[PDB]
RNA sequence: UUAAUUGCGAUAACGAACGAGACCUUAACCUACUAAAUAGGGUUGCUGGCACUUGCCGGUUGACUCUUCUUAGAGGGACUAUCGGUUUCAAGCCGAUGGAAGUUUGAGGCAAUAACAGGUCUGUGAUGCCCUUAGACGUUCUGGGCCGCACGCGCGCUACACUGACGGAGCCAGCGAGUACAACCUUGGCCGAGAGGUCUGGGUAAUCUUGUGAAACUCCGUCGUGCUGGGGAUAGAGCAUUGUAAUUAUUGCUCUUCAACGAGGAAUUCCUAGUAAGCGCAAGUCAUCAGCUUGCGUUGAUUACGUCCCUGCCCUUUGUACACACC
């Protein structure tokens, strides 16, 4: 059931490129970090682009990633 | 009549025409590395035991 | 004086309604576009949004 | 705590008013199977006479029924307050009434007879074989009976 | 009625010679013998229950098992 | 330590309250048993015919106990149920009030039952002793 | 000045508020005893936090159950809860940690309902059905 | 081992069931032995129940069934019907009437029974409605221990239910006889008749 | 406040209904003080919408 | 791959928009705030009953204080988190673990492009045109009719009992609604087997009805599988109530009557979790009438967690002499 949409990937994939140096690794303080820096309307779409950003620090400390 | 105890190693994708019945690889227990795959009904999962009828049978898919 | 306040909210509103059709009926000449109520001490303040000020005004 | 017991010293398989009045049946249960006695009636009639409620109509006394008889026909002469009857202020006298076994089905007879002649509405509607209380019948009871 | 349950004193009497050493002692248990049902089974049982003999170890309404004195 | 009616299984209390009140002879019997149905919406009179109404009194003598104040009206609420009205669905039918408000009569003049402010009945300093004493009882017997 | 405290168990609708008080060891429902209750069947899962962990335990505790809403199931799942919750609350508050922490393990162990409230409640009921998602008989004649 | 007293005293029974053993409705859970391989894990005893009435969250995954203590099960399976659906009380009571019916007749642990009777009415090879076109011909299969353990608690249900229509003979007492049956294979029992038939049919069709 | 409307005005089609709610916010403010500077209190801090009522002495 | 043109990807397309999603309402958690004699507690006054030691259950808006339950403001909280598998090591799916919450967290509200000769001119002082327009198709009274029955079908209710029936007794809900110009909801006291009267009240309402002590349920008893105490249709008579008017029983109650039906053929509907089903209650219409309806709680399963076999829909490739489109 649970695929993110573009308005979440590309979203997280963009904060990503700006802000490798402080987004790192665990969800709250992404997520705080996020609250920070991006203008997100709703609270569960920023949790939700928190989340995706973790998952994707996640993948990275494992080797690159396309995009 | 002989009955073999027989232990689900992989989930084999589920067949028949109605998905009723799931395509299972089964490894028997006191004869093991023994790789004869059957079809089963009912919700099976792998390190399941079996306990079946006739122990040398090919079951094919159910089409 | 003593109606149930449920009941006087939605008594208010009715007649919001009908003031607004009235208005919808009455300035359509003058393009008429919204009402306002506020029920203060003492009086009622009817605000009025038309297109021709100076025709309501007479 | 005990069990009472009687061999069969006390006559099974009884009659009264003209039909069957069975036993293993109990003392109330078993006069509902007369006509015109149901059942609270008939508990209200057992209570008058005084028996026991443990007990089977193939026993009793037969002093009990025929005070239970007594009590049936006129109850009006007992404790019983009367005003559950099935002609209650009558329709012709003006006396509380109820009528048992054989004489109700002939009074109700009589009553549709009556209203027959009348020439009201419910009279007409069972001569045609019809529903009198208003259940309309655009379907239900299609089989004549 | 199709008998079985009734009153009699035979019956009584075979019943009272059917308690100790027991395993089954219900009420649907005496039916299934051709004996007595209801709530005389029951009685009958206590009958039996008062001068030792037969214990209660399940009294529900409507249904009770009953087990002899070991 | 000290008995009281809460602590005690219910329907044995009420039974014994019953017992009791059969001892006494007093109470006041109005006369309408083995005539009434208890409740307006029933098939049948008590399976016990004779008694059963000091059962009932026992009975609202014990919720009385247990609340604050107690009426009519809820008594008849409390002890009706649901009425087979035919080929249609149940509904919830108040009990016979007339013999509720007998029952409280009686429990009046017998002293367990006194008049409250606000409305409704409360219980008699000497009803509670009583009550007190057929809980004790009624422990007594389960030891 | 007595240490006590005030825990509660919710089932359904039905929520039961226990005072957890220092003392002799009372546990007490509606001002009626444990030992009654009185769905009969189910007076096991009222015991449930009593025996699992043992009457030790109860021997200074003293638990006054308030119990309202819901059924007479629920109910009683309510007040079972709030039993479990009550002990385990002293403990943390005025006892030890280590202790609160078995008393959790016993709990835990059998059954889960005792320390997490239940998470389901009804469906709402929406329209062209008689419940929440049976519909009407439709008819193609 | 040691009765301590509080200040609302309980009764000496519950006292005597609390410690040592986690006994069922009145007797240990303990004993009771799987007595096949297969089946293990798929019924559940071990873990020692008190009623047979928990809240449950057990079809809200897969094999959230078959973490679910036996006689629950039972009860449940019990409770069919629409007369009788919901009162999960009334079920649980019948249980308990059955578990002392069995208590009462040959001994044993009435769980060791039930267990067996499970067992030992779960069929082994099913036939499933494959037809390769449209035609009624059937195909022989096995069959999950999960779907064997669930087909055996139904039936006995079912036989039950059967028993009950117009009779004396309370559901409780005919529940007990069937897992009697069930338990020392006697095709008397509903559920082991149908069990046999069942096998028969997949012969055949194989 | 509940309303409950069939959606359709005719009735022909798949019976679908509509659930109009109206939500009340009640709120009230125990005060003890001289009854003048209550009503300079009130006076001011009107917001139209609001429904600002007073009960006044015991 | 996903519930999804949801994504991962492959790539003469690249980047976008609407729809989906986001959203919003609601349902879940909050010993963290902000609060309360229109919520609930604690101690303590007086006070009732107890054992009688201090202790147990009570009644009182007598004090003082508190906010766990309560309500509802502001926040927080879950993002499939942590780990393990599996998959171009992708999107994702599966399994534990922690957690109030791990099916889009549960349920909805909204909902595109293009349309249909779908339904409404019996919702409209929305309405074209046509008819009609004083023996009017305007009206307004009066009675009747919409409800008639050889008969087809469509939702439903009641049931064919022993998992019951009937009697006691035990005894727990959540949504609601409720009058001053009327006659609303109506406790409590007396009268009545009921239905109902009556006097009095309390309430324009978290304050009173109302803890809506609702049913199903649980406890002990009477019948034990017989168209039986299963079941309740027709009936007969009376007593009530609403209204100006109850026959063509309005309805409520009382006694009596006891019909059809031992689980339903050809068929076929609805459904995957607090769901199915059982059970009431509630507002809606309402002067009066519930077998209907929107809600609501209460009791609470069985079985998949899948597949195109059927059915309908969608797409791709094909054929077409159809494009009012296979009627
Ligand atoms: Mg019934
Ligand atoms: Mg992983
Ligand atoms: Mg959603
Ligand atoms: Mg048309
Ligand atoms: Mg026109
Ligand atoms: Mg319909
Ligand atoms: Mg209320
Ligand atoms: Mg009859
Ligand atoms: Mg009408």
């Amino acid at each position: 059931g649970r695929v993110r949409t573009k308005t979440v990937k590309r979203a997280s994939k963009a904060l990503i490129e700006k802000y490798y140096p402080k987004l790192t690794m665990d969800f709250q303080t992404n997520k705080r970090l996020c609250d920070e820096i991006a203008t997100i309307q709703s609270k569960r779409l920023r949790n939700k682009i928190a989340g995706y950003t973790t998952h994707l620090m996640k993948r990275i400390q494992k080797g690159p990633v396309r995009g | 009549t002989p009955v073999t105890l027989a232990k689900v190693i992989k989930v084999l994708g589920r067949t028949g025409s109605r998905g009723g019945v799931t395509q299972v690889r089964v490894e028997f227990l006191e004869d093991t590395t023994r790789t004869i795959v059957r079809n089963v009904k009912g919700p099976v999962r792998e390190g399941d035991i079996l306990v079946l009828m006739e122990s040398e049978r090919e079951a094919r898919r159910l089409r | 004086a003593i109606i149930s306040k449920k009941r006087k909210l939605v008594a208010d509103g009715v007649f919001y309604a009908e003031l607004n059709e009235f208005f919808t009926r009455e300035l359509a000449e003058e393009g008429y576009s919204g009402v306002e109520v506020r029920v203060t001490p003492t009086k009622t303040e009817i605000i009025i949004r038309a297109t021709k000020v100076q025709d309501v005004v007479g | 705590s005990l069990v009472v017991q009687e061999q069969g010293s006390f006559q099974h398989i009884l009659r009264l008013l003209n039909t069957n009045v069975d036993g293993n049946i109990n003392v109330v249960y078993a006069l509902t199977t007369i006509r015109g006695v149901g059942r609270r009636y008939a508990n209200l009639v057992c209570k008058k006479a005084d028996v026991d409620l443990h007990k089977r109509a193939g026993e009793l006394t037969q002093e009990e029924l025929e005070r239970i008889v007594q009590i049936m026909q006129n109850p009006t002469h007992y404790k019983i307050p009367a005003w559950f009857l099935n002609r209650q202020k009558d329709v012709n006298d003006g006396k509380d009434y109820h009528s048992l076994a054989n004489n109700l089905e002939s009074k109700l007879r009589d009553d549709l007879e009556r209203l027959k002649k009348i020439r009201s509405h419910r009279g007409i509607r069972h001569f045609w074989g019809l529903r009198v209380r208003g259940q309309h019948t655009k379907t239900t009871g299609r089989r004549r009976a | 009625a199709k008998h079985a349950v009734v009153l009699d004193q035979d019956k009584f009497d075979r019943i009272m010679k059917e308690a100790p050493t027991y395993r089954y002692v219900s009420v649907s248990v005496l039916v299934d013998r051709f004996k007595l049902g209801g709530s005389l089974a029951r009685v009958a049982l206590r009958h039996l229950e008062n001068e030792g003999i037969i214990k209660p170890v399940s009294k529900h309404s409507k249904q009770a098992i009953y087990t002899r004195a070991t | 330590p000290g008995v009281s009616v809460r602590d005690v299984p219910a329907q044995d209390f009420i039974n014994n309250y019953a017992s009791f009140l059969q001892r006494q002879g007093k109470l006041e019997v109005p006369g309408y048993v083995d005539i009434v149905k208890t409740s307006a919406g029933n098939e049948l009179p008590p399976q016990d015919s004779e008694g059963w109404f000091y059962k009932r009194a026992a009975s609202v003598a014990r919720h009385i106990y247990l609340r604050k104040q107690v009426g009519v009206g809820k008594l008849n609420k409390l002890y009706g149920g649901a009425k087979n009205r035919g080929v249609r669905p149940h509904k919830h039918v108040d009990a016979s009030g007339s013999i509720n408000r007998k029952v409280l009569q009686s429990l009046e003049k017998l002293g367990v039952v006194e008049i409250s402010p606000k409305g409704g009945r409360r219980i008699s300093d000497n009803g509670l002793r009583d009550l007190d004493r057929i809980a004790a009882a009624t422990l007594e017997d389960e030891e | 000045t007595v240490p006590s405290v005030q825990t509660f168990g919710k089932k359904k609708s039905a929520t039961a508020v226990a005072h957890v008080k220092a003392g002799k060891g009372l546990i007490k429902v509606n001002g009626s005893p444990i030992t009654l209750v009185q769905p009969e069947i189910l007076r096991f899962k009222v015991y449930e936090p009593l025996l699992l962990v043992g009457l030790d335990k109860f021997a200074n505790i003293d638990i006054r159950v308030k119990v309202t809403g819901g059924g007479h199931v629920s109910q009683v799942y309510a007040i079972r809860q709030a039993i479990a919750k009550g002990l385990v609350a002293y403990h943390q508050k005025f006892v030890d940690e280590q202790s609160k922490n078995e008393l959790k393990k016993a709990f835990t162990s059998y059954d889960r309902t005792l320390l997490i409230a239940d998470s389901r409640r009804p469906e709402p009921k929406k329209f062209g059905g008689r419940g929440a998602r049976s519909r009407f008989q439709k008819s193609y004649r | 081992f040691v009765p301590v007293e509080l200040a609302t005293t309980i009764p000496v029974e519950i006292q005597q069931a609390q410690q040592e053993i986690k006994l069922f409705n009145k007797w240990s859970f303990e004993d009771v032995e799987v007595k096949d391989a297969s089946l293990v894990d798929y019924i559940q005893i071990s873990k020692p129940i008190y009623v047979a009435h928990t809240a449950g969250r057990y079809a809200n995954k897969r094999f959230r069934k078959a973490q679910c203590p036996i006689v629950e099960r039972l009860t449940n399976s019990l409770m069919m019907n629409g007369r009788n659906n919901g009162k999960k009380l009334k079920a649980v009571r019948i249980v308990k009437h059955t578990l002392e019916i069995i208590n009462v007749l040959t001994d044993q642990n009435p769980l060791q029974v039930v267990v067996d009777a499970i067992i030992n009415s779960g069929p082994r090879e099913d036939t499933t409605r494959v037809g390769g076109g449209g035609a009624a011909r059937r195909q022989a299969v096995d069959v999950s221990p999960l779907r064997r353990v669930n087909q055996s608690i139904a039936l006995l249900t079912i036989g039950a239910r059967e028993a009950a229509f117009r009779n004396i003979k309370t559901i409780a007492e005919t529940l007990a006889e069937e897992l009697i049956n069930a338990a020392k294979g006697s095709s008397t029992s509903y559920a082991i008749k149908k069990k046999d038939e069942l096998e028969r049919v997949a012969k055949s069709n194989r | 406040l509940k309303i409950s409307t069939r959606k359709t005005p005719n009735g022909e089609g798949s019976k679908t209904w509509d659930t109009y709610e109206m939500r009340i916010h009640k709120r009230y403010i125990d005060l003890e003080a001289p009854a003048h500077i209550v009503k300079r209190i009130t006076q001011i801090t009107i917001e139209p919408g609001v429904d600002v009522e007073v009960i006044i002495a015991a």
